[PDB]
């Protein structure tokens, strides 16, 4: 919760009034995409 | 009317009205 | 007479890395100079205020 | 589209969410490229369309405190960010 991540950042047990900054807002990544054009123009390998 | 990422820019406590 | 200026802050792990996890996992044994970014950045944004 | 979904886009990889883009590139442009100097746009090299590419970790956050000695409760404040979006 943001309390701990806050304990988490000032690397204390205790903190005292105020306001302070942890992190930003994140997105973990599940899947990796790869992308290329159409395959075409094979080379002649049947003739071979 | 005189005067015209991972970076970010906060605003002032102090708003140009409370100054006014 | 100016007073005071824009208040600006940094995420250093973002702006270093932006968002390769492996990148992050080398940075995080460079030791506290992130830290010692945000501390100063937002010492001079308390002062302007 | 629309997660944080790496992308290898003819040999330029990248990591961020995929969005439809209103951007108009000319015939022959493939990459497209911000202020910063950085891929923010591209092209489907199967599909002739625009891809903007914005963060993943997006949002700036902030916890507001008193004293532990006194109580727990926190409240959290998300920087730039409209409240509808959380
Ligand atoms: C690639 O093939 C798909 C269908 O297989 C087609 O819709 C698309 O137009 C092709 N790309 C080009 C550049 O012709």
């Amino acid at each position: 919760d943001p309390l701990s991540e806050t304990k988490c950042t000032l690397k204390s047990f205790t903190v005292e009034k105020g306001i302070y900054q942890t992190s930003n807002f994140r997105v973990q990544p599940t899947e990796s995409i790869v992308r290329f054009p159409n395959i075409t123009n094979l080379c002649p390998f049947d003739e071979v | 009317n005189k005067v015209t990422k991972g970076l970010t820019v906060l605003p002032p406590l102090l708003t140009d009205e409370m100054i006014a | 007479l100016p007073v005071s200026m824009t208040k600006t802050s940094v995420d250093c792990t973002m702006y270093i890395c932006g968002d390769s996890t492996e990148c992050s996992n080398l940075l995080l044994q460079y030791g506290s100079f992130c830290t010692q970014l945000k501390r100063a950045l937002t010492g001079i944004a308390v002062e302007q205020d | 589209k629309n997660k944080c979904v790496n992308f290898n886009f003819n040999g330029l990889k990248g990591t961020g969410v995929l969005t439809e883009s209103n951007k108009k590139f000319l015939p022959f442009q493939q990459f497209g490229r911000d202020i910063a100097d950085t891929t923010d746009a591209v092209r489907d090299p199967q599909t002739l369309e625009i891809l903007d590419i914005t963060p993943c970790s997006f949002g700036g956050v902030s916890v507001i405190t008193p004293g532990t000695n006194t109580s727990n409760q926190v409240a959290v404040l998300y920087q730039g960010v409209n409240c509808t979006e959380v």
